[PDB]
C-alpha cells in the first residue's frame, strides 16, 4: 500500500523535510504498513533523531516488533545512535524488549563496542538476563574481551 | 539462478534505485539482523551467451573488497538469483550504514563540527578515496548523501563502481538530478578522469564549515557561473579546447578571497581547500598528495580519557 511505502522510504532515505510533508501537510497515519509489512519507525535511518522524532510526536506506536522481536530500540542500540534511542525511551520505548535471541538492546550494544549506549543502558537494563548463547551482559562483555565494557556493567551489579 | 538470496535477506523498505535496479533496506537474518543493502543488478547477456560489461565492472567491486578497505563499505555477498538466456540477475549486499553526512551535518549543535573531527573525516575521506583512484576506480558522482557516516565517526564511501548506462528516464521516478559538486570538466562536457572527485571533496570540505552547500546552481550553465563567481575566470590556457561553451560567455571576475565563503577554516585548510578547488583538472591536486598536505599534521589520533 502505497503512502506506507513513502512515508518509510523517506524515513529511511532520512529524508526529514518528506516525512514532515507526508505527517503534517497530508496528516498520514504513522503507523501505515508498508509493502513489507514495517511501519516507518522500523525502518527509520536510525541516526536521524529528527526522523523519529516526528515519527513519535504524530503517535507512532513506540513499541513495534518484527517477526523474531527486534525493535526499533535493538536497532538503535546495535548501530549506536545514543541520541535516537534517547527519543525513543523518552516516548515509552521498552529498553527490556527481547529479541528472538533472547538479546537485550545493552547486549547488542556490547557486541557492537558501543560504550556511551551501553552506559545509558545499564541503570535500566536487567543484567542478570542470559541470551540464548547462555550470556548476560557482563559475560559477553568479558568474552570479548571489552575491559571498559566490563567496569561499566559491574559498577551497576555490586550493589553492595 | 543459483542461489536463494531471500532466505537470507528480508527486504524492509525501498530506498533507491538506479539503472540497474532498484535498492532495498534489508536484515541479514544469519547474521544478527543488522541492516544490510541490497542492489539488484540486472546483467545483460549478448549474442555469444557471456555476460556483458556490467559483471566486469562487479568483478572489480569484488577485487576492491578483497583488500577491505575501511573507508568503503563492505561487499558482504554477490548472489545470482536467476539466469536466463537474455539476462543474470545478480543482488549485490553491500554494508549499510545509518547515517549519511548529509543527516551529520544537519544534526550537530551550533556553534558547528569541532575542528578536530572535521580534520578527521576529511583524512578518512581522502584515505577512501585514494584507495579506489590507486585501483583505477573514479567516484564519479562523490555528495554527502553517499559518503556514510557511522555513529563512531567512521567515514565510508558508498554508490560507486558500476558504468553509466541509460535508463527510461530512472524507470520514470526520480528526476531532479543535483550538480552541486561536479567538476568543471564534466559540466563543459569535456573529457574527465580521477581529478573530477577532488573537485567534489572540495565542495564537502567547505560544507563541512558552512553547512550548506558552496556552489548551488541549477543548470550546467547556471552552475559553471556559480562557480567562476569565487574562483575567478581562468586563464585562456586553463579553458579546455573543443569544448562547446567559451570562456567568453562567462563574466571576467577576479577570485574572491575564499573567508568571504568558509568561515572558521584555519590557514592551512584554506591552502588545501583552494588546491581541490583548481580549475583545470591537470593542476588540481591528487587525493594521495592531499594527504601529505600540512593540514593533517596533528592529526590527533585518540588520546587518554
Ligand atoms: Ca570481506
Amino acid at each position: 500500500v502505497c503512502v506506507g511505502d513513502r512515508l518509510s522510504g523517506a524515513a529511511a532515505r532520512g529524508d526529514v523535510q518528506e516525512v514532515r510533508r507526508l505527517l503534517h501537510r497530508e496528516l498520514v497515519h504513522p503507523d501505515a504498513l508498508n509493502r513489507f509489512g514495517k511501519t516507518a519507525l522500523q525502518v527509520m535511518m536510525f541516526g536521524s533523531p529528527a526522523v523519529a522524532l516526528e515519527l513519535l510526536k504524530q503517535g507512532a506506536s513506540p513499541n513495534v516488533q518484527d517477526a523474531s522481536g527486534t525493535s526499533p530500540v535493538h536497532d538503535a542500540a546495535r548501530t549506536g545512535f545514543l541520541d535516537t534511542l534517547k527519543v525513543l525511551v523518552e516516548h515509552g520505548a521498552d529498553v527490556n524488549a527481547l529479541d528472538s535471541t533472547g538479546s537485550l538492546p545493552i547486549h547488542l550494544a556490547i557486541r557492537e563496542g558501543h560504550s556511551s549506549v551501553v552506559s545509558f543502558l545499564a541503570p535500566e537494563s536487567d543484567l542478570h538476563h542470559r541470551d540464548a548463547s547462555g550470556l548476560t551482559p557482563l559475560e559477553l562483555a568479558r568474552q570479548r574481551g571489552a575491559q571498559n565494557l566490563m567496569d561499566i556493567l559491574q559498577g551497576h551489579m555490586m550493589i553492595p | 539462478g543459483l542461489c536463494r538470496a531471500d532466505q537470507q535477506y528480508e527486504c524492509v523498505a525501498e530506498i533507491g534505485e538506479g539503472a540497474y535496479g532498484k535498492v532495498f533496506k534489508a536484515r541479514d537474518l544469519k547474521n544478527g539482523g543488522r541492516f544490510v543493502a541490497l542492489k539488484r543488478v540486472r546483467v545483460q547477456t549478448g549474442e555469444e551467451g557471456m555476460p556483458l560489461s556490467t559483471i566486469r565492472e562487479v568483478a572489480v567491486l569484488r577485487h576492491l573488497e578483497t583488500f577491505e578497505h575501511p573507508n568503503v563499505v563492505r561487499l558482504f555477498d554477490v548472489c545470482t538469483v536467476s539466469r536466463t538466456d537474455r539476462e543474470t540477475k545478480l543482488t549485490l549486499v553491500f554494508e549499510h550504514v545509518d547515517q549519511d553526512l548529509t543527516t551529520y551535518l544537519d544534526k550537530v549543535p551550533e556553534p558547528g563540527v569541532p575542528t578536530e573531527t572535521i580534520k578527521d573525516m576529511m583524512f578518512q575521506l581522502l584515505r577512501g578515496l585514494d584507495f579506489l583512484h590507486s585501483h583505477r576506480v573514479v567516484h564519479r558522482d562523490l555528495k554527502p548523501q553517499n559518503i556514510l557516516v557511522t555513529s563512531s565517526g567512521q567515514i565510508k564511501l558508498a554508490d560507486f563502481g558500476l558504468a553509466r548506462i541509460y535508463s527510461f528516464q530512472m524507470a520514470l521516478t526520480s528526476v531532479v538530478v543535483t550538480l552541486w559538486y561536479r567538476a568543471p570538466e564534466v559540466l563543459l562536457q569535456s573529457s574527465y578522469a580521477t581529478p573530477v572527485d577532488l573537485w567534489s571533496v572540495g565542495c564537502i570540505f567547505a560544507e563541512m564549515f558552512r553547512r550548506k552547500p558552496l556552489f548551488r546552481g541549477s543548470s550546467d550553465v547556471d552552475q559553471l557561473g556559480k562557480i567562476l563567481d569565487v574562483i575567478g575566470l581562468p586563464g585562456e590556457e586553463d579553458w579546455p579546447r573543443d569544448v562547446a561553451l567559451p570562456r567568453q560567455a562567462f563574466h571576467s571576475k577576479s577570485a574572491q578571497p575564499i573567508e568571504k565563503f568558509v568561515t572558521d577554516i584555519d590557514e592551512l585548510g584554506k591552502d588545501l581547500l583552494l588546491k581541490c578547488l583548481t580549475f583545470n583538472p591537470a593542476k588540481r591536486i591528487s587525493a594521495y598528495s592531499a594527504l601529505s598536505h600540512p593540514y593533517f599534521q596533528d592529526l590527533e589520533r585518540c588520546k587518554e580519557n
